[PDB]
């Protein structure tokens, strides 16, 4: 998915 | 599920702490963010847990290291060179994004406090006592670090009680008081114990507070 | 000054409110995806959901629908918006962007949520210092506020009848289990000037109504 503190 | 952080430390200014947060790692960063005592969260940096690759916010480059074990799957921060505006609650946290939702991750976070004060145990004095009722209550004074835990008659007295936020003096130590409000009639024949318990600095005081 | 939310909002249960995250003029809105977080005391802050605009935005896991985003390009203002407002909702709201190559988070808004409690004026009781700290060559003076709502005091201390502000250590009101606010004060002396004085006054203004108790060696 996606990084969440990227 | 879950990360889990270190206990708390207590520091001297110009010392180091290192804080380990243990998931029971990511693919994902952990991300560092630190909260001042009733102020808002402060991003330190995030390191990534596959590369070790760092990214530390400018405020913290230098005296700021932030590593991982991946064996044990513990991230670890280490600040150095403690500043008392260092003194704040640091937690880990680490999640993932879809198209539709976020899912994130907080440790439950682990209390630093920088002073030049040492470990020291509350004095407790009693505060001994309209419409049938009395105040009475237990003076925790002059303690440091911070959590004591303020119970009445080992817990059995939670109705009228109120325990007040601590404040931090000029002297650089902590200071709370806890009350009770009681019918008058209770006062020469109820017994209430206040017990305090400052775990810092092991030390457990059980005073009962009576009328002179 | 990137990110500045209001300072403090209230409403009753079952309305909607909307809370503010302006960006500093030149920072604009419509190119940032905004952060909100709930954080309650005690423990870490839990995302709400992030929000870019209609066709860009992603909810927290597990977060009630209630909660939703918006934005507004003229006011150069992110909102967060809450349908409930149940009383769990009392909580502190914070944002956050990707600025400038790092995390910022705003000063953070105090959503209080009333539970119908009527105006009740505060009960005042100033304790002299006990012969035990006195015995421990101390003096602390404690007036302790209590049952007063809404929670808004200012305490003001006296020596005779000159004020004092030195030794003193005020608590922000605080909420009681029975949801009216509580306060305490402590004014730190020695035993020389505690009998040195002849009296000490403890004054709490609530509502514009004005209590004062005195204590005496």
């Amino acid at each position: 998915f996606e990084d969440f503190w990227k | 599920v879950q990360l889990v952080q270190s206990g708390a430390e207590v520091k001297k200014p110009g010392s180091s702490v290192k804080v380990s947060c243990k998931a029971s790692l990511s693919s994902y960063a952990i991300s560092w963010v630190r909260q001042a005592p009733g102020q808002g969260p402060e991003w330190m940096g995030w390191i990534n847990p596959n590369s070790g690759g760092t990214n530390y916010a400018q405020k913290f480059q230098g005296r700021v290291t932030m590593t991982r074990d991946t064996s044990i799957s513990t991230a670890y921060m280490e600040l150095s060179r403690l500043r008392p505006d260092d003194t704040a609650v640091y937690y880990c946290a680490s999640g993932y994004c879809s198209s539709t939702s976020c899912y994130d991750y907080w440790g439950q976070g682990t209390l630093v406090t920088v002073s030049s004060a040492s470990t020291k145990g509350p004095s407790v004095f009693p505060l001994a006592p309209s419409g049938g009722t009395a105040a009475l209550g237990c003076l925790v004074k002059d303690y440091f670090p911070e959590p004591v835990t303020v119970s009445w008659n080992s817990g059995a007295l939670t109705s009228g009680v109120h325990t007040f936020p601590a404040v931090l003096q000029s002297s650089g130590l902590y200071s709370l008081s806890s009350v009770v409000t009681v019918p008058s009639s209770s006062l020469g024949t109820q017994t209430y114990i206040c017990n305090v318990n400052h775990k810092p600095s092991n030390t457990k005081v059980d005073k009962k507070v009576e009328p002179p | 000054a990137v990110l500045t939310q209001p300072s403090s909002l209230s409403a009753s249960p079952g309305a909607s409110v909307s809370l503010t995250c302006t960006l500093r003029s030149g920072i604009n809105v419509g190119a940032y995806r905004i952060y909100w977080y709930q954080q309650k005391p005690g423990s870490p802050p839990q995302f709400l959901l992030r929000y870019k605009s209609d066709s860009d935005k992603q909810q927290g896991s597990g977060v009630p629908s209630r909660f939703s985003g918006s934005r507004d390009a003229s006011a150069n203002a992110g909102i967060l918006l809450i349908s409930g407002l149940r009383s769990e909702d009392e909580a502190d709201y914070y944002c956050a962007i990707w600025h400038s190559s790092a995390w910022v988070f705003g000063g953070g808004t105090q959503l209080t949520v009333l539970g119908g409690q009527p105006k009740a004026a505060p009960s005042v009781t100033l304790f002299p210092p006990s012969s035990e700290e006195l015995q421990a060559n101390k003096a602390t003076l404690v007036c302790l506020i209590s049952d007063f709502y809404p929670g808004a005091v200012t305490v003001a201390w006296k020596a005779d009848s000159s004020p004092v502000k030195a030794g003193v250590e005020t608590t922000t009101p605080s909420k009681q289990s029975n949801n009216k606010y509580a306060a305490s004060s402590y004014l730190s002396l020695t035993p020389e000037q505690w009998k040195s004085h002849r009296s000490y006054s403890c004054q709490v203004t609530h509502e514009g109504s004005t209590v004062e108790k005195t204590v005496a060696p």
